[PDB]
RNA sequence: GUAACGGGGCUAAACCAUGCACCGAAGCUGCGGCAGCGACGCUUAUGCGUUGUUGGGUAGGGGAGCGUUCUGUAAGCCUGCGAAGGUGUGCUGUGAGGCAUGCUGGAGGUAUCAGAAGUGCGAAUGCUGACAUAAGUAACGAUAAAGCGGGUGAAAAGCCCGCUCGCCGGAAGACCAAGGGUUCCUGUCCAACGUUAAUCGGGGCAGGGUGAGUCGACCCCUAAGGCGAGGCCGAAAGGCGU
RNA sequence: CCCGGCGAGGGGAGUGAAAAAGAACCUGAAACCGUGUACGUACAAGCAGUGGGAGCACGCUUAGGCGUGUGACUGCGUACC
RNA sequence: GGUUAAGCGACUAAGCGUACACGGUGGAUGCCCUGGCAGUCAGAGGCGAUGAAGGACGUGCUAAUCUGCGAUAAGCGUCGG
């Protein structure tokens, strides 16, 4: 059976998050741990935290054999963003957004 | 009582902001080269 | 409306369209253009007809 | 310079079709403690080609 | 007596934009764009009506000239032999013998080349 | 850039004369349907039948309609056997449109005939909100400069200790009056703010801290100037002055 | 009760008619951004449609073929105010 | 059966399009109302040197923002309900 884990209102844009989650889609759990673990950007620690999460869900609420799990489905979305000013040359301003996201991942036995 | 309190509370204050950014004063055209087509 | 007649920015020189009046009729809390007034709606009906 | 017309879409998503990033599968094996590690890098617990090393 | 136009406008919007599934990009999608490719639609469904009925016919006369040569005679001629016997067989009708049944076209080639003599 | 047959190519696929075929339009004919305007017959109104003819259209004139909110018909009718709204599907009118039903929704809605209009939006460098593109591009604010060891911590290039190196030194050092108003010190926190991270901060929260006969205001004295009992002027308001 | 930094955010359990009513909390449209499935696409020139039209996939069906989606190739075709 | 030729040719998707299913963002639409607008019928048409209109600072068990009150300070005396 599946399981779920989300982590809303993560502090990085949908875009570069996207990147990361492209590596891990499809695969067992454990190597999906490996790669994550030697991968050089600021998203793999948050799919990490996120993923270690869902494995955890699925062994205390849900049956156990955390052996044989994989990555079913994983997707990104955006969320609110919230919105400032920075000042410009000649006595012009601008408006700056900073762009959140969701993260979902869903676990299975399957 | 502070994240999502004070953090939507700063989008409000950015619109009056860039409002008021707009004295348009300085506008400061006469587009000093010489005329496209002058005399 | 209450406000005021000061000309929001100056006729030419700017980017936007021409503007004379915060309380336009085209304008986001301005004016009704043919605004209502108390009205007397009763009609005329003869003796011999009524 | 500006551009003159919006482009689609799809000519954004063809532009990024170069930005995807590629995993590691180098993957090594100690020969003492058997722990993971890169190609000549240093294990977590300061190993290196099974001679012990620093190990701080 | 104030009248709110949300619901009118919406069902209005949503007429058009149901008429437009299958056309590329922003044309399926934004109402602006949706109503000028629903009415050049319209504009060539009305005069390809028209079109219709020359092309099968061009065909039509294409075919039949292909066949015809085949037992040794023109087209032109072989039409105008088969006025001159008192033939009214429409070049639909003509068309679909000679693709399904030779030896028919045969008889009617031999009938018209009688009748020019 | 061939380019003075649309091309390919052509000694007829060129040009005169004659002839017969065929192709060719939303023109004409055939079949089916709609709407006017007349004529002729029945009902002699409507209701009909038999005919003839007409139907490109801007500015503009004339005639018919659809739909939306509100008032009467209304203590009427429909509503958990699921109302308005949202979202698909299927039928049918020449059109604006109408009807039935699946899923969401969880409380109101209106035959029919009349009445009154804030009665229909794509454009006005239209007004307000939301979201795109350029683009994960340009930039991160003086070219005075940093290296290493230890500590705390989930995490240390930026915090705390230590050593070495570099910069200013009529200032980038130590004070006062203006101006500001707790920014001062201690303990805790890192979600927003800090142009990156942060255990750090002029950031959040809680406590604490400013002692005068001699320093300064207040006080005594007047300059430029202000106000000004009476007073002199002036439609009113007021002006000038002992 | 569990993962996590004695975090933020989650997955269970429980209240309730309803938690897809969970405090950014009635209903929740459009632009805009995603995951999955079916078909097409790497020798091809233009307001991107319309008239023809193979092949493929799914559903019904008693043949016989219908319905939905896509659409190779081809005739015509220079937006709106 | 094999070996040579000549001819024809399913299967790829870095990414992209259309259709369908499921979501995110955003807040329209519907339904509400102690908030407004326009009036009929009555009342009153002034307050102040016995210190006004309008304010400053204070006042609670706890410290403040609203509401009251004035060192007798979310209140004191008397007559009725």
């Amino acid at each position: 059976m599946e399981t779920i884990a989300k982590h809303r209102h993560a502090r990085s844009s949908a875009q570069k998050v996207r990147l990361v989650a492209d590596l891990i889609r499809g695969k067992k759990v454990s190597q999906a741990l490996d790669i994550l673990t030697y991968t050089n950007k600021k998203a793999a620690v948050l799919v990490k935290k996120v993923l270690e999460s869902a494995i955890a869900n699925a062994e205390h609420n849900d049956g156990a054999d955390i052996d044989d799990l994989k990555v079913t489905k994983i997707f990104v979305d955006e969320g609110p963003s919230m919105k400032r000013i920075m000042p410009r040359a000649k006595g012009r301003a601008d408006r700056i957004l900073k762009r959140t996201s969701h993260i979902t991942v869903v676990v299975s036995d399957r | 009582m502070t994240a999502n309190s004070r953090s939507m509370n700063l989008s409000n204050s950015v619109a009056v902001t860039v409002y008021e950014a707009w004295r348009q004063l300085g506008y400061k055209g006469s587009w000093w080269w010489p005329r496209i087509r002058g005399p | 409306v209450t406000g005021s007649g000061k000309k929001p920015w100056r006729q030419k020189g700017t980017g936007r369209a021409r503007s004379g009046s915060i309380k336009s009729p085209i304008w986001r809390s301005g004016g009704v253009t043919f605004a209502a007034r108390p009205q007397d709606h009763s009609q005329k009906v003869n003796k011999k007809m009524y | 310079a500006v551009q003159q017309n919006k482009p689609t879409r799809s000519k954004r998503g063809m532009r990024r079709s170069h930005d995807a990033l590629t995993a590691v599968t180098s993957l090594s094996v100690d020969k003492t403690s058997g722990e993971k590690h890169l190609r000549h890098h240093i294990t977590a617990d300061g190993y290196y080609r099974g001679r012990k090393v620093i190990a701080k | 007596a104030r009248v709110k136009r949300g619901v009118i406008a919406r069902a209005r919007h949503k007429k058009i934009l149901k008429q437009a599934k299958g056309y590329y990009g922003a044309r399926s999608r934004v109402y602006r764009v949706a109503f000028q490719a629903v009415i050049k639609a319209g504009q060539y469904a009305y005069r390809d009506r028209r079109q219709r009925k020359r092309q099968f016919r061009q065909l039509w006369i294409a075919r039949i000239n292909a066949a015809a040569r085949q037992n040794g005679i023109s087209y032109s001629k072989f039409i105008n032999g088969l006025k001159k016997a008192s033939v009214e067989i429409d070049r639909k009708i003509l068309a679909d013998i000679a693709v399904f049944d030779k030896v028919a076209f045969t008889a009617l080639v031999e009938k018209a080349k009688a009748a020019l003599a």
